[PDB]
RNA sequence: GCCCGAAAGGGUUGACCCUCCCCGAAGGAAACACGGGCGACCGUGGAGUACGAGGGGAGGUGACCGGGGUUGCACCGUCCGUCUUGGAUCACGGGGCAGGGAGUUCACCCGAGCGGCGAGGUUAAGGGGGUCAACCCCGAAGCCGCAGGGAAACCGACAGGUCC
RNA sequence: CGGAGUAGGGGGGCGGUGUAAGCCGUCACCCGAGAGGGGAACAACCCAGACCGGGGUUAAGGCCCCAAAGUGCCGGCUAAGUGUUACUCCAAAGGGUGUCCCUGGCCUUAGACAGCGGCCCGUCGAGGUCAGGGGCCCCGAAAAUGGACGGGGCUUAAGCCGGCCGCCGAGACCCCGGCGCACGGACCGAUUGGUCCGUGAUCGGGUAGGCGGGCGUGCCGAUGGGGCGGAAGCCGGGCCGUGAGGUCCGGUGGACCCGUCGGUAUUGCGGAUCCUGCC
RNA sequence: GGUGCCCUAAGGUCGGCUCAGGCGGGUCUCCGCCGUAGAGUGCAAGGGCAAAAGCCGGCCUGACUGGACCCGUAACAGAGGCGGGUCCAGCCGCGAAAGCGUGGCCUAGCGAACCCCUGUGCCUCCCCGGUGGGGGCCAGGGAUGACAGAAAAGCUACCCUGGGGAUAACAGAGUCGUCUCGGGCGAGAGCCCAUAUCGACCCCGAGGCUUGCUACCUCGCUGUCGGCUCUUCCCAUCCUGGCCCUGCAGCAGGGGCCAAGGGUGGGGGUGUUCACCCAUUAAAGGGGAACGUGAGCUGGGUUUAGACCGUCGUGAGACAGGU
RNA sequence: GGUACGGCGGCCAUAGCGGCGGGGCCACACCCGGUCUCGUUUCGACCCCGGAAGUUAAGCCCGCCAGCGUUCCCGGGUGUACUGCCCUCCGAGAGGGGGCGGGAAACCGGGAACGCCGCCGGCCA
């Protein structure tokens, strides 16, 4: 399955080795997302930043939403039907449900930037950045309720 | 106060023995062979005094590059240098 | 708010202000109508509407605008240089103005940015000529380089054989 | 291959020693060398890393007045102004039919107090009694100029416990325009280059220090210009310029001055308990 | 806790054999048995070691010569001197052979330049060639313990300079072992009676008025003790007002609660603060304010320059000893 | 093809200590003696030399046993103790707590376990 990460906290006060791996994951700045897959490998990254991100998996509807709003190609420009429907002989609700589930992935359309750089959230984060989401806050393992997030964020 | 570093220093349980060893090793390991960019671990046997280098790098794996004599010439990393040892296949163990 | 405002800045080929329309990023209501919750409130519709930085255009009014001096109101703000882990310091230097005031020159050595000749390169002291401290021609003595090793005696090498 | 600077470190977490304050190390997150938003104010505690002009949403945390936004909703506790303190800066052992709760035994249609008399009847007839555990508060609890929850003040709170719902609030994040930088490309140049195009979520803080380009001052060799129809200098003003600074207007003044190219230098001051002169 | 050495064997090899301790016999070294090492190893500690690396013997001198490379001191990351290790060649030892042997089972027992001594065999000394004597290459040795290496005693109170709060005495900050003031529990004492009074041994604290510890501010700001003068504050209350318990008859005493409005003085010796003493008194409390107060006084003490005594010192001289 | 035989080995206690029942043409042992090969600070007891009169009692070989020691598995102890990262969580403080990840030792009960694997023979047919 896909995974979605968003940044949260900064790296000021923290290790050395989270800022690098949250470098490598792409995630420089902050209310920053990013697509993943699912593999030990990944885990075991995310697991070394719980601490400054939330993630979880993400949805066919908000995949294209997201795309359609917040994806960028290089230059800065947006995303578009007739774009999608040339480079590759599907739109864009079908390209999500092929990326979320295999068949496809994102970088096999040109010129695709692998972040996406979203709003801040509407109504606000609705509770602390110093605990986990279990226990009352916003950070961590976060599941199908990421989506709900990101549309705030969109 | 300080001290220097020697052979022997803070040696009492990296080269201590089990209990249970207590004599000479099995003898398929004075024979053992090696070849050219084989991989091997540096593993000290303390009954045998010879060909036996520094323990600073007990537990180390280095690569095989040659022979002299019955000794097999070892390379190591050492942060970015690179250092070469003479060392008796008792010392050694393959890797898999 | 009061005061100056000639020129060098804009302006009667129209200043300031006024209203009218079109496009409109990120964002983004309310009244009101139906229902959920003990309740603060929320959901669907209204509605991505009304609005929105700015970009264009159409008109009325007819002389200031920008700039400067001082001052009122609201918010913000413990000077300057210096060593020091650490300066608003009860640590040192600090009454005001004007003028002066601190990485230079030689000789050797290591390197570079350019330029000339090139298995050779380069002249010194000096000499001759001239329109006579500028200019022109001669002058290789010597120094570096082309063969190195060795305390010394002494001996004395690949102008290309193979590979990546 | 060349040019440095650094040989007094400190907050915070871990370890050895020490009555402790502190001493000695270690870790490499911060101050030093780091703006801005909050903690009343605070070097290093929280949010967060900063070209310029503007628009909007958030973080830390806050919402009775000071002070932007709730005299907010539900349930319960405290009567001591306890408290109104994340940390920086805050008292114990020992005790309490103060009150609100959990648990387990023994009693009960006559129990546990009273009263009337010799373990008892009736008598007023309904809930008692014993232990153990927890929450908040109380005693224990005494200082020196005149007072500190930041202050006013607050008692079904404007306090504490458990939860919830909406707003306010940064230079953070989103958007619009402009500047520069690094990389690459084209064209173009009498010489260190200039004009444009693409990319930049992965460029835009800086002490010691290293590198690049420009402003200004005096003299030379050339080139091109101005001046008694008023040069330099001085005063007050306008415009361009990120800036070092340039240029014009008016006045005063009464003879010299600037530009471009290349060279050269006793080449730029707020400080030295600096020197001279004046006040 | 140890080394600044010892060893011709305690060094090389070959072969054979097993330890300390105890049990059971025999008397005051003998037989058997159990015994993973509880012994020993040239010397500390740690590690290693049983047909042995221990003990008993036999033969030898690899404790040698000429030379390469690598590890440590000194991680990562620079190195002179020293030390160790893996090897090539030569000559040899032990052993039937394979094999081992470049000192001591491993980790301590030592040292630059210049100069000198010894060994070995060759090169050189100013036109040439001889003799005597000089210089050089190679190897070994003589020492610097402050041990990566100067040839080397003290006073300053007559003192000077340059600087330091990177560093003391003095007041401040921090801390509170000590200090002052308290508490819990109940052993025991009080004719009997745990609590009138005393309260051990053990446990828990406040304050910052003693003293120490540290070294954060200040090295030319002022450096100070006591006294006189003058103002103010705290309460942990000495008297003065009001109360409670008593092992309170009264007069009184002891112990405790509220209370800080007023008062708390004069003199003797001593520089004194405190402490001691006298006579009175209602009683003659303890502390803070930069150990309040020198741009307010004084100037007895203390820390300059003069001099005396005692001790210490060869002496110059010193004494937190006196005058 | 057969063996109640043997030599050289590898893993080096799941193999070890102790205890028991059985077996012996060929083979290993215990045995008789030793002059010489060899030697016992003194003895063919030890070691070396030549044979077998005797037997399986010991060593060797086959089989079993869980008294001690070792090793592995199943449940508990127990997700206990300890722990890496984050926290405007508690507490006067000492020290504790929550979330995300790893995770024992003793001890208890129950099983298995009294060795596995190579190369070469010799003899019976």
């Amino acid at each position: 399955a896909k995974l979605a990460l968003i940044r949260l906290r900064s790296g000021i006060r923290a290790r050395g080795e989270v800022r690098d791996t949250l470098a490598m994951l792409r995630l420089h700045r902050i209310n920053h997302l990013v697509i993943v897959d699912d593999t030990p490998s990944y885990r075991g990254m995310i697991q070394k930043v719980k601490d400054y991100i939330t993630w979880g998996e993400i949805d066919k509807e908000t995949l294209a939403k997201l795309l359609r709003k917040r994806g960028r190609l290089i230059g800065n420009k947006p995303i578009t039907d007739e774009y999608v429907k040339e480079k590759l002989g599907m739109t864009i609700e079908e390209f999500a449900e092929k990326v979320v589930n295999g068949e496809m992935k994102l970088r096999d359309l040109p010129n695709i930037k692998p972040v996406f750089r979203l709003h801040p959230p509407r109504g606000g984060l609705k509770g602390s950045k110093k605990r986990s989401f279990k226990e009352g806050g916003a950070l961590g393992y976060r599941g199908e309720k990421i989506n709900e997030l990101i549309e705030r964020m969109l | 106060v300080k001290k220097a570093h020697s052979f022997r220093r803070k040696t009492r349980g990296k080269l201590s023995k089990h209990p249970r060893r207590r004599g000479l090793p099995p003898l398929t390991r004075f024979l053992q062979e090696f070849e050219v960019g084989q991989k091997v671990h540096i593993v000290i046997e303390p009954s045998y005094h010879k060909g036996m280098p520094d323990p600073r790098f007990h537990g180390r794996t280095g690569t095989v590059v040659g022979k002299r004599g019955d000794a097999y010439i070892v390379q190591i990393t050492d942060g970015g240098k690179v250092k070469t040892f003479f060392i008796h296949p008792v010392h050694l163990r393959p890797q898999k």
